[PDB]
Formats: C-alpha cells, structure tokens, sequence
C-alpha cells in the first residue's frame, strides 16, 4: 500500500498547519522510499527543521535542502545523489510533489509541490506523489513567496513523519 | 497557463496603497506607516472562473519624485488610483495620476479603477457623489474602501482585472 | 566643538569595520546632541544592537530604529520627535550624515548616511554630520543593499559610543 | 546625479553569470551551485573617471525558458554574453544570445562583451584564438575571466559600459 507522509508546517516559528503526501511507491518505490525515509529521519537525518527556500505563486513551493538550508544542498538516503528512476507520471496541476534537480541524474532531497499545472517539466523531474490532505495550507504558503522565488518570512517544515 | 495581469497602485502618499495591497496579498492591516520606497507582489486569484496571475506593482506618492514615473506607466496594464476620503489634496493628485497615465500611454480608455480608500474613518472630506462623478467622466469604475477593515479590498482589484480583459 | 562618535557594523554578527562621524554641533547643536547621546547610551537607550533597515547603493544606508526595528519607529532624546532645527548644512556628497523624517519636525532617531550627493533632500532633512573615517565600510554596506533598500543580510550597529 | 547602465549578464546555465555578478557586486566567490531564477543588482563605480551606476540583471540559462528573453533583451543597454572556456557547448550557445538579442532590438549596433568564463581551470577546451575570432567577427571585445581568482571580473562589465557610452557618445 502507498505509504502516507505528513509536514507539519510553521511560519516564522508559528504554526501554519498540516500537509499530508500520498507518495506513489507502486509506480516510483526508490524515490518514494526515499522521500519516507527522509521524512522519518530513521536515517539520522531529513526534512525535520528544514525550510521551503523558494515560492513562486502560480506554481509551486520548493524545499528539501536539510544539509546546507541555503537551496544547494540535501542528500538522498543512497548517497548524495541518483539516478532519474522514471518519468511516467506527469505535472498535471495543483498538489504533484516532484524532485528538483540540476539535470539528469541527480536527484537528492530537494522537491517541490505544484501549485499549478507544468507540463513543461514533464520528462525533466521525477513525480513521485501528491498533496493527500492540507492544499490549502500549500495555498498559504505561496503567500509568503515572491516572482524569483525568495520567500519573506521562514517556512519550515518544524515537524514530519509517517501516517 | 494562466494569464498574467500587471497591476499598479497609485495615488498621493499616505492614502493607503500599502495598506490595501498587503490586505490583498497578506490578509491583515498594517497600521504603522511604512512609506514604499517601491514594492512588487504576486498572486494567483480566481475571477468570474479564469484563474490568474496578479503581478502588482506598488508605488511611492512622494512628489519630489513625480517626474520618475513614466516607466512604471508605460510597462502597467492597468492602474488603481487611490485617493483618501478625509484627504482632499490626494483626491486633487488623483486628477494629474490619471492625466499623467493618459499621456504617458497615449489613450483614453487604459485599464483604471478610482479608489476612495479609509472610508471608515469619520470627517470624510470628499465625498461619494464628486468621486462619482470624477469617475463617470474618464469613464471608470469607482470603489469605496476600507484596508482597515478590508472592505471593498478584493472588489477594487477584481474589477481593475476586469477592465483589462474588456480592453484587450 | 564637535564630537566624534564611533559604529563598530557586523554582517550577519560578522564584524565588518569602524565607521566613526563628525557631528556639526557648531551648526545644529540639538540635532548633534540627540545622535550623540544615542550612540553612547547614556539616557538608557540607543543605536547599540540597532540594524541598518534601508541600503540603496548609489545613494543612502538608513538606519536608527531602535524601538520598533521595521523602519518605522524610533525616538529622540527630547521625546518620541523634534523639530527641523535648521537647513544651514546640504547634501553634498558622499558622506553626510543627515535626518530621516515623516515630513516637518517629525526627527526621531533615523538617519542615513549618503553614498552620493542627495540635493533633492535640501531643506527638507536636517544634514547634522558626515563621516570622518570608514567610508570604505559604508561603501562595503552597500554590497548587501538593492533597488528598494530591503538588505539581504542582517547589517548592525554591535557597537556605537563617542570617541 | 549619475548616469546609470542596464547591464545584462546572458549565457547557457552553470557558465558563472551568478559568480562573476556575485565577485561584482560582494566581494565573495560563490563556490556552490544556486541556479538563477532572476536576480537584480546595483553597484556605483568609477569609470574612466565618471562616477555611475550599474544595474545588473543576472538572467537564467536554462533552455526550456528560452523564449522568455524578449523582455529583458528590449530593456537592456548592454549584454555580457559569457561561457564558460572549459565548455564547448556554451560556447557555441553564445551565437543563439547574439542573433537573439540583434533581433530583438533589431540592430546589429548593441553594446555587447563577450566573456570567456573560468579560466583558472586546466581543463580547457575554448581556444582564447577561437573566442578572439568570433568577438572579431561580431565588432565587440573579448575578455577571459576567472569568478574564483577575480580576474578580469571589473573590466569585464567596465568595459560594456564603455562600450555602451560609446553608443550613446
Ligand atoms: C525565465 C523565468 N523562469 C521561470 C518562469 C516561467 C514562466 N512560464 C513558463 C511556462 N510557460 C507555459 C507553457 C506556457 C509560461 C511561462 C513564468 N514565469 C517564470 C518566473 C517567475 O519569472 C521570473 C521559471 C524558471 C526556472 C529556472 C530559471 C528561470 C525561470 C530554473 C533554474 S534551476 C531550475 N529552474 C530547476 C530547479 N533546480 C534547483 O533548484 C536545483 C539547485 C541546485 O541543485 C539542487 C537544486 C528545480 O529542480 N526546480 C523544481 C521545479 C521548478 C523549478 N525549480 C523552478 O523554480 O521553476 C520556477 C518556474 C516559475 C516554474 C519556472
Ligand atoms: C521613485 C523611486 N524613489 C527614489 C529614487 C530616485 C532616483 N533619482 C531621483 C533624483 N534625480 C536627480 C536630480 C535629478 C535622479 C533620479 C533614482 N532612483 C530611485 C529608486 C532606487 O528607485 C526604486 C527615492 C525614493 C524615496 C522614497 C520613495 C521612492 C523613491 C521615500 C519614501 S519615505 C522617504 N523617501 C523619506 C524617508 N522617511 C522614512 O523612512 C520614515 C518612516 C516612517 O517614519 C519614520 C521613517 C527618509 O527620511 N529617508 C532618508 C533620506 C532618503 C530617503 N529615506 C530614501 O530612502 O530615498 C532613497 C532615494 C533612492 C535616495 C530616493
Ligand atoms: N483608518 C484607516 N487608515 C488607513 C487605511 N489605509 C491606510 N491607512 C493608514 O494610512 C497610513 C498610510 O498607509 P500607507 O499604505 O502606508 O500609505 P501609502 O504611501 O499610500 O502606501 C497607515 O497608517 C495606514 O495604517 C484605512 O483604510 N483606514
Ligand atoms: N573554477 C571556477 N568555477 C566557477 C567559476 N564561475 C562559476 N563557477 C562555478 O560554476 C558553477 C556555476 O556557477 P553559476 O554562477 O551559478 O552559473 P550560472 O547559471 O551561469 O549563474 C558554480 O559552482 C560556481 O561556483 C569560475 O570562474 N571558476
Ligand atoms: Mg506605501
Ligand atoms: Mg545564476
């Protein structure tokens, strides 16, 4: 059965509310393992305290990046990076989490939650799940974006774990 | 995807172009005044069922700098001209703002909205039926708001989007 | 005859350098006594801790927001605001150290100090000193300011007294 | 008051854009990869004796946004086309930015600078002849650059400005 994640979101230290992932283990297993396993922190490290660093309103939110919480960095559970497992599944609007990256191959941590359809990135990022319950709090995230992304005030993902 | 349109907030300094684009895009009133130095925002809205993209552009009313302003007129869609209720010289700036956009872009009928912001205040110093009439000629909406109270805050944005897409 | 008085600016709580101030108090002696005795301390508040809120190269660093820390607030020596003193001294270069204002006789505590010459602001800001050594610090400011003066790293007065 | 530039810094993604603007404009060499979605920055200078300001818009390289460019390539006075010398591919993606931006202002007058990027790197695959003929070819000059060391970081974007108050006379 696919597993289910969950991101308790805070804002600026407030609480903002929870989001809840239906990751697509029977299509994608290696990166949504990945994913779970981040969100768990059962490897020693993951997505707990990390920030949501870019915002764009009218498509999405991105986060991930656990091990420099400057939009550089994070690490998969496999070593820093691997390898595009497939893109089957497409950006098909409000709700698609999907693994950012800086090319082929090399997927980490970071990931991002469509606010919008991008068909443009189908074939480029790896879909892996969608948004299960709580859009409406990814909505309120994009309230603190801006047009190149920087957000104004700290979106953290102050706790997570596994449903 | 969706369509951007490309807002401008204009009017004296003072009047509350601030303090109605943070309502609209940040849902609270701020009280302090924070004068804008220059300030862009983003949102996605849904109007009469078209979602959209509201790229909004606000602006500085201080008149040392009145001259600085062709730009911003030329690369707007649209233009939301605020005044204040208990302020007549900022309804008397509001009339050289529409001249000026009307000059700057070369037309009568660019996308503009007249806004009567602080109407929850008492001692009201320009009243409903002047803004009216200002509004009729030009041939433009008029909106009473309140940032305070967010009275007529998405109603005053909605409608200069709706002017756009008469236009174009 | 004037004082001299000292800020020590960090970066990010990194110390950055010693810009010290010539205060014309031959010229605007109440205006050069409040910008003093707020950089000693010693009526219980000042600049000590204070951040430097509006940097826009090519023309100004804004700072003295010790009360509210947005911007907006601030306060004088004499109460919460103090007239415009006079308009004797002009903005004319690099260097003047000058009144932030609301509009007439609204001086609190914000000042700025000018990167360029500023002459559209005679007469309507009260010019009270200019750097004496450190400008090369204030040119260093600006490396973290931008178009609308919102700074992209945290820019404080860690220390401040007279010399 | 002092004349401002509108510089735009163009070239295929990971060429340095940010790095070189970055050296600019802080001092810093950013050693990690933070792709640009867009950024802007301001710096006053001297040059060639006159005080101005420069206003840069550091751009995205990314191919999938590459019709995107009009906007900033009609606002823009002068265009900093880099590659980076250890990257063939990014050079030959540098005739798409000048063909690109002579159409867009239809002119085949626009201060242009053609910068070689990385060259404190051995692996290098650019000839400095090869670049030199190309910036021959298109009338423009040519400078090779090191974000990491800041060579020729300050002439390359003084020298646009030369280039466009020469268009400007
Ligand atoms: C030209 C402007 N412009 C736009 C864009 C585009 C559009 N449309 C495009 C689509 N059209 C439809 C067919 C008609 C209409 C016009 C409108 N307005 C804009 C913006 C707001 O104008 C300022 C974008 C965009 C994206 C990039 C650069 C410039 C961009 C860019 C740079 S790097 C990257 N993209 C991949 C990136 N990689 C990393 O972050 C790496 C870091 C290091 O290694 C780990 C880590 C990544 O994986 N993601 C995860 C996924 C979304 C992605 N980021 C992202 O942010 O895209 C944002 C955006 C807004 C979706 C696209
Ligand atoms: C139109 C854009 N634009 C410019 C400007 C202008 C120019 N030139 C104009 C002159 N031309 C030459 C003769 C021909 C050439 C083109 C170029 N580019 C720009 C900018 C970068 O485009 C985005 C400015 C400017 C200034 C304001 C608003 C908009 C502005 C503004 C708002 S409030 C104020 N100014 C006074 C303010 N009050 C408070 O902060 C109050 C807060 C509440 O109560 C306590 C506290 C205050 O005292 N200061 C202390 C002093 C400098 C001052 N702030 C400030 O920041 O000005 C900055 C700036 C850039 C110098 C001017
Ligand atoms: N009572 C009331 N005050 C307002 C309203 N809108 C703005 N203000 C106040 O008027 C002052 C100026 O507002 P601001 O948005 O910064 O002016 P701007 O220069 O036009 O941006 C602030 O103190 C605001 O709190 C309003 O609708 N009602
Ligand atoms: N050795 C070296 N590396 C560089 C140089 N310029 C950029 N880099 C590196 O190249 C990568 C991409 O740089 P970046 O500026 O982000 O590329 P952009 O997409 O063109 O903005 C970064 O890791 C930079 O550290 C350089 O002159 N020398
Ligand atoms: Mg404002
Ligand atoms: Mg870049």
């Amino acid at each position: 059965v696919n597993p289910t994640v969950f991101f308790d979101i805070a804002v600026d230290g407030e609480p903002l509310g929870r989001v809840s992932f239906e990751l697509f283990a029977d299509k994608v297993p290696k990166t949504a393992e990945n994913f779970r396993a981040l969100s768990t922190g059962e490897k020693g490290f993951g997505y707990k305290g990390s920030c949501f660093h870019r915002i764009i309103p009218g498509f999405m939110c991105q986060g991930g990046d656990f091990t420099r919480h400057n939009g550089t960095g994070g690490k998969s559970i496999y070593g820093e990076k691997f390898e595009d497992e497939n893109f089957i599944l497409k950006h098909t609007g409000p709700g698609i989490l999907s693994m950012a990256n800086a090319g082929p191959n090399t997927n980490g941590s970071q990931f991002f939650i469509c606010t919008a359809k991008t068909e443009w990135l189908d074939g480029k990022h790896v879909v892996f799940g969608k948004v299960k319950e709580g859009m409406n709090i990814v909505e309120a995230m994009e309230r603190f974006g801006s047009r190149n992304g920087k957000t104004s005030k700290k979106i953290t993902i102050a706790d997570c774990g596994q449903l | 995807g969706m369509t951007e349109y490309k807002l401008v907030v204009v009017g004296a300094a003072g009047v509350g172009k601030s303090a109605l684009t943070i309502q609209l895009i940040q849902n609270h009133f701020v009280d302090e005044y924070d004068p804008t130095i220059e300030d862009s925002y983003r949102k996605q809205v849904v109007i009469d069922g078209e979602t959209c993209l509201l790229d909004i552009l606000d602006t500085a009313g201080q008149e040392e700098y009145s001259a600085m302003r062709d730009q911003y007129m030329r690369t707007g869609e649209g233009f939301l001209c605020v005044f204040a209720i208990n302020n007549t010289k900022s309804f008397e700036d509001i009339h050289h703002y529409r001249e000026q956009i009307k000059r700057v872009k070369d037309s009568e009928d660019v996308p503009m909205v007249l806004v009567g912001n602080k109407c929850d205040l008492p001692s009201r110093t320009v009243d409903t039926k002047q803004a009216q009439d200002l509004a009729r000629s030009y041939g433009i909406p008029f909106i009473e708001t309140s940032a305070k109270t967010r009275q007529g805050v998405d109603d005053a944005f909605y409608t200069l989007v709706r002017e756009i897409r008469k236009h174009k």
